[PDB]
C-alpha cells in the first residue's frame, strides 16, 4: 500500500506524456488521455534551482558579511534513456515533438501514489550502439514555466 | 519467466534436427554407456538485475553440455560444439518471445581423469528476461 | 554524556528548523518553536570564507613579499539529503519556503551538546531516483547574512 | 528489529497459502526423509551500515530456502521459488512496519553428491532495518 | 526476425556511403548505387541538440520562472573508428572525401529493420598503432543540414 | 574459423623441418617413455569477443607443448623451444587467411615430481579469430 | 636525539599559535607565551612561490630563447585540520582570530629541532560531519608578509 | 591504554546486570557443559592508524562472544545478542576515558557441526585509542 | 607477406628522418638517403583536421537548421618516445634540428608494405628520468604544408 | 662502463650547483667548484618548447592547408623533490637561492657518462608532512636563456 | 645494512633491561619447555623499493616474536608486548645510524591447537635501509 | 637472447672468486650432504613484454639461489646474499652485451621443516632481453 509518509523504492516509476485537450495541472491523477513511455532504462529528474541577487547598499552600516536574496527561480532539465523502438506510438511522437518546436507537458508517477507534473520543449536525442547490448534512446527536456511539484496536493 | 518453458522452447528446436543423442531436461542426469552422446540443458546462477525502472530484470545463464566417452579425439568434440549446436541455437524463433536479449559466451573443454569414464563439453549463453 | 573538551563522532546529529516568531539567537539551546527533518542521509554545513584584500601602495621602501589583508567574509553554503517523505509537513515545509522568496533560521543539533545557527535562504531542490534505492531529496541552503557559531557561547 | 518478529512475520504470510509442509525458524532444522517439504527462515551477516546521521542503520541478509529429494527433477525446484515463494514474498502487510527497504536477489539451486538425501534452494533478499 | 516494436541488440549494424546519381532520401532501403564500409570497430551516431531561444519581455506579469523556447536545431557528429586496410576501394574513398571538400550521404542500416541516412562532410582524420593490435583508423564526419531519421517511416 | 584446419595447418607447417617426434593433434595424447618428444597442440580457452559490430569475433587461446624426459637438462628444454619452435610459428603462410591477429605469450617449464616421468614446456599464443 | 644534518620521519609534529606581546621572530625556539592546538590530524604549510619578470627589449640581438627574472615572491598558504573541540581555548582563540580581522604569529616545530615561523590572518574555517567519524574542524590561513624559515638560523 | 584496563573495565560495566554467566577475561577460554552460557571479551588484530601528527593512534577490534548449546534455537542467540549486550555497550561511563572511538559492526552466528558441541556468536566492535 | 587488404597489427613499424637533397614525395618507398631513429617505444602519428565554415545568408528560406562546410584543413602534431641514446647520430641529428629552426620530411614505414610522409618542424624536446627504469627521450613535431597520405599511391 | 650508445638505466643520476667564478659552460665534466645535492627523491628535467609562428599572406595560391614556422624557443622549468636536512649547507645554500634573487646554474650527471647544463632562477619551494614519511623538500626552478644539451658534446 | 649489525643493534639494547629470557639471534632458533620465555629476532621478506634516486635502497621488516607456555592467559601476553618491549624498541642510539626510517606495525598473538605447546606473540616494524 | 648464454656468462662471471661451492647450471640439480653448498642459476616466468614497435622485447626473471643445511644460524646465509652473491653481479661485463636492462629484486629465506636437510635462498632479479 503506498504510502506519502513513508520513503519508497524507486522501483516501477513511470513516465507518461500529455496528449489532448485541457489543463495538464487540473486533474495529474488522471490517466485517461495520457500517453506512455515503456520501459525506461533511467531517469533523473530536473533539479529546480535559482540565481543569487545581491542586496547591499553604501549607506548600509555593517559590510563585514555579504547579504544575498532569492533572484530568478528556474526548472531544471530532465534526461532519461529508455530502449529505442522505431515501431511504438510512443517514440515516433517524441520525434514528432522534437522536429517541431513546441513546450508539452509531462509527468511522472511514483510507486509512493503521488505525481510530478513538469512542462518544457525537449532538447537532446540520441543513440548509443554496442556490439553485445540493446540499443538505447537517450532524451534531454529543457523545461519552461513554474512545475506542479508532487506535494502542493494534500 | 517460467524456466520450464525456456528449456522447454530450446530443446524443441535443438531436437528437430537429426543427432540421435538422448536429451536431458533439467540439472538431474544420470546416465551410462550404452546411451552415451547426451545433451543436457539449464539454467544457473539467477540474480536481480535491476537495471530498468519500469519492470523486473533478471539474468541467468543459460548451459548446453555435452558428453562424450573419454579419450575421444578434440577435433570430434570442435565438431559437436561449432557445426551442431552453434548455427541452431543462434536463431530459435519461438525463443525470441521469452527472452530480451541472449548473448553468447565462450565454450569450453575438460576431461574426466579421477576414473576416465566421461569427457565434457558446455556452451554458455547469458540470458536476460523479466520475471 | 556530552562533552565539547573531548571529541565527538558525528553519529545522531539533527537538524532544525524556526518557525513562529522572536529572536532565533535569543535561545539556541531551545527546542520548543523549532521545526525538525526528519531521516537526513547526509550533511555538510557551510564552509566560511574571505576575500583577499591588496594594502600596497608605491610609497612603501619593500615590495618583494606581496602584503594583503582579509576582506568580505562570508557564510557558506549548507547542503543536506533526506529521503523522500512528500507526507511530512517539513518538506511540504521546505518546498513552501522554496517557492515563495524568504530567508530564514535553520539550527544543526551535535550529539556534542553544543548548537549550531545560519540565517539563510534555499537555492536548490533536487532528487535522485534508483532502482533498489530509497529516492532521496536534496536540498542545498545559500546562508545570508552573520552566522551564530557553536562556540560563541560559553 | 528484533529479529524473532520479522521471521515470525514472514512465517505467517508465508504459511496461510496452502503448501502442506514443514515451516523450521532459525538455523537449527534436524528432519529425516518424512517430512521432506520442509522450509527454513533464517537472517545471517548483519552489519552496521551507517547511511543516515538520525539513528542507526543495519543491513542483514533474509533467506527462505526449500528442502526436496535428491534426483527430484530441477523443472519442480524451479516452481517452488518462483510460483509459491515469489508471489507472497513481493507484498507483506506485515513486513512494511519494520523494514525500511527489501531488494531482492537472485536464488540459486545445489545438490547433495556426497550421500545424495538432500537437494535445497535458498532464495536470498537484502534487509535494511532499524535496531 | 527483424521487429521494430521488440527491443534489438546492437549486434550486426552497418555502414554505407552514397556514390553515384540520385536523391539520397529517395529509398533508404535500397542497396544499389551504395559503397559499404567493412569491418568497423565502434560506431557512435551523433547526437541532435538545440540551443535556447530566451522569451521574456519586462511587460510581462511575472518573472519568477524563466522561460525559453526551441531555437537552431543541429545534427550533431558521426565518429566511428575502423580497421586501417590502405589498399581497399572504401578507405581510398574516404581520403578523397576528406581531401576535396564535398558533403556526400552516409547511411547505418541496423538489424531491426530501419535505416538512418545522414548527410554531411569529414572533419578528422586520425590512426592509431599499437605494438600488439591492430592498426585502427578513426573517423569523425560533422553532419550537415536536416537529417533523415529511422522512425519518419513507418 | 573451424578449430580443426588450424590445428592442421600448424602442424603441417610444424612438421616440414625435421624434428624426428611424434606430434599430437588435440587435447587427448597418451604416451611412453619410446615416443617421447611428443610435442602436442590444442586450443583452449574460447571465448565471445565483441569487438567489432560487423561480424563475429571470438579468442583463444593456442599451445604448443613438448614433452622431455625428467631429469633432462634445462638448456636442452630451451634450446627446443626457442630454436625449433619459434621461427617457425612467426610466419606461416596458411594461417594468414584463417587467423585476424596472432600474438605470443610466453613460454613456461614445468617438471613432474610426484613420479618423475616427464617434463614439459608450453608455448602460449592468442588467437582472435571469426567464427 | 634530533638532528638537522639526517633525514627525519615526519610524527610529531606540533603547531603553536603566537598571543601576548613582543616580537615573534625574536626567539622562535621560546615555548612561553605561546598557545598550542591540539592534535592536529593534516598539517600542509605553504608552498613559496614567485611570479616571472620578463626581460626582454628590442636592442637585444638574439631573441630565439626566452629571458625572465625573479617577481614579487609571496608566501602560501597554510591548512591544516584538527579535531573539533568546540569547548577548548584554542579554538575559541581560532574563532575569534577569523572573526576579527587580524594579522598573527603562528609556528611549526618539527621533531628534527627546527622551528619555522610565519605570519597571516585566517582565510576560512570549515566543518566535517561523517555518521561513524569524529568531526573535524578544517582550516585554512594565508600568509602575509616575509617569513622565517627554519633553516634562517644556524 | 594498556589492553588489561579496557576489558576490565567492560567486563566491570557488562557484570552489573544479572546474567548468570561465566564471564572469561582473555583469549584462553576453557570450560565444559556446566557452565555453558559462557561470554568471553578479547581484542585482536592491533595496527598502527598513523593518523594524527601529534601523538600515537591505534586501532584494534573488540569482541565480546557468547557460547551456546548446540541445536539452541537460533532465535535464543537473537535475544541474547541483541537484549543483552546491546544496550549496555552503547554507554558506558568507563570507557569513554580511555577510547576516543567506537564503532560498532555486525554480529555473527557460528554452530559446529564437526561434533554439535557449542554454538557461539560475536559482536564486533572496532575500537581506536592512544598507546 | 604485406598485403594491404587485411588487417595488420602495428608491430614493426619504423620511422625514417630525410636528409640529402631532393624531393621527398618523387619515391617514399626508397630508403637510400633516408636517415633512420632506432628504438622507439610510443609513435602516435597526427590527426587531420578541418575547421568549421558557415553557410548562412539572411536570404534563405529556412534556418532551422545549421548548415555548415569545410574550412582551412591542417596536418595534426606528431609524438614519439624513444630511449635516450646521446652517441647516435640520429639523435644528435635531432637537436640540430630543434635549436637551428628548419622544416624537414620524415616518414613512417609501416609493416603493411604502404608508406606515410609528413613534413613540419620539432616543437617539444623532453626527458624522463626513473629510478628502475631506461631513460627515454620524448619528442613532438609539428607537421607543416600538406602530408602525402599513404594510399595516395596505388 | 659507461656507453654514451647503448640505452642506460636512470638510477645512480646526481644533481648539483656551480659555486665560483667563471663559464659554466666551458668544462662541464668538472667537479671542482660545483656543490651537491644530497638523496634527490624525483628529478624531472623540464621540456624544451617553442611556439609557432604563421606564416601566411594574402597572395598565396594555396590556402587549403596552413602553414606556420617555428618561433620563439625556451627552456621548461626543471623539479625535483629531495629529502629535507636543514643543517646540510646545500639546502641552505638553495634558500640563499631563493630569498635573494639571481639565476644560478645547475648541472645533471646521468650515469651514461655525459653531463647536462642548465641556467635559471628557482620559482618555488615547498615541504610535504606524513605522519609515517620523511619530510621532503619540493624545488621548482625556472630555466632562462640557452640550456647546453648533453649532445653538444661529441 | 649488514643485516647481522642491525640484529645485533637491537639485541644489546634489548637485553640491557632486565627480563631474564633467553634470546635468540637470528631465524633458526630451538628450545624445550625449561627455558621458556624466549624472544627472537629476525628480519625477513627484503625487497628493493627503488625510492630515491642517489642511491639503493631496501625496505625489510623487523620482527621481535615472544614465546610462553600455552595456556597462559592474554594478561601476560599483553604486558610484554606493551611494558617491556614497545617503550625500548622506540628510542636505540645504534639504530640510528644505520636505519633511515623506521615505522612501527601491530603485533598480533597466536596460539597452538595442535598440541598446545607454544603461544607466541611477535611485534612487527617496518625497516627502511640502504645497502 | 638464447638463455644457454646468458646463464653461462652468470656462471663464468660468479665461478672467479673463490666460493668452493658446487655450481649448478639450470633447473634440474639433484645433490646430498657432501657437495653441500650448491648455488644454482636458472630463468623462469619469460612473457612478451610488447615494449616497443621496433622489435621483440621480453621479461624474464634470474634466480640464484643457495642451499645450506638446515638448523644453520641466519647470519650467515645473510653473509652470502649480502657479501658475496650481490657485489659480483652489480657490474659484469658479459652481461652488458646481452640485456637491455636488469633490476634487482629482494632476496628471501625458506626452511624445510618437513625434514629438515636443506635451507635455501634465492636472490631474484628482472631481466628484459631482446629475443
Amino acid at each position: 500500500v503506498p504510502n506519502p509518509t513513508m520513503p519508497v523504492k524507486g522501483a516501477g516509476t513511470t513516465l507518461w506524456v500529455y496528449k489532448g485537450s485541457g489543463d495538464p495541472y487540473a486533474n495529474p491523477l488522471s490517466d485517461v488521455d495520457w500517453s506512455r513511455l515503456a520501459k525506461v532504462k533511467d531517469l533523473t529528474p530536473g533539479e529546480l534551482t535559482a540565481e543569487s541577487y545581491d542586496d547591499s547598499y553604501l549607506d548600509d552600516e555593517d559590510a563585514d558579511w555579504t547579504a544575498t536574496g532569492q533572484g530568478q527561480k528556474s526548472a531544471g532539465d530532465t534526461s532519461f534513456t529508455l530502449a529505442w523502438m522505431p515501431g511504438e506510438q510512443g517514440q515516433q511522437a517524441l520525434l514528432a515533438w522534437f522536429n517541431e518546436g513546441d513546450t508539452r507537458a509531462y509527468k511522472i508517477r511514483f510507486p509512493n501514489g503521488t505525481v510530478d507534473v513538469f512542462r518544457g520543449w525537449v532538447s537532446s536525442i540520441g543513440k548509443a550502439v554496442t556490439a553485445k547490448e540493446v540499443i538505447t534512446r537517450t532524451v534531454k527536456v529543457t523545461n519552461v514555466g513554474r512545475p506542479s511539484m508532487a506535494e502542493d496536493r494534500s | 519467466m517460467k524456466h520450464t518453458e525456456l528449456r522447454a522452447a530450446v530443446l524443441d528446436a535443438l531436437e528437430k534436427h537429426d543427432t540421435g543423442a538422448t536429451f536431458f531436461d533439467g540439472r538431474p542426469a544420470v546416465f551410462d554407456e550404452a546411451d552415451f552422446p547426451a545433451v543436457a540443458v539449464y539454467l544457473t546462477g539467477a540474480e536481480y538485475t535491476g537495471e530498468e525502472l519500469d519492470s523486473d530484470t533478471w539474468q541467468a545463464e543459460l548451459h548446453i553440455e555435452v558428453f562424450l566417452p573419454a579419450q575421444v579425439p578434440d577435433s570430434e568434440l570442435d565438431a559437436w560444439m561449432e557445426s551442431r549446436i552453434y548455427p541452431v541455437m543462434s536463431d530459435i524463433p519461438a525463443l525470441s518471445d521469452l527472452i530480451t536479449s541472449m548473448v553468447a559466451s565462450g565454450y569450453d573443454y575438460r576431461r574426466d581423469d579421477d576414473a576416465g569414464l566421461w569427457s565434457s563439453a558446455d556452451l554458455t549463453y547469458v540470458i536476460t528476461y523479466e520475471m
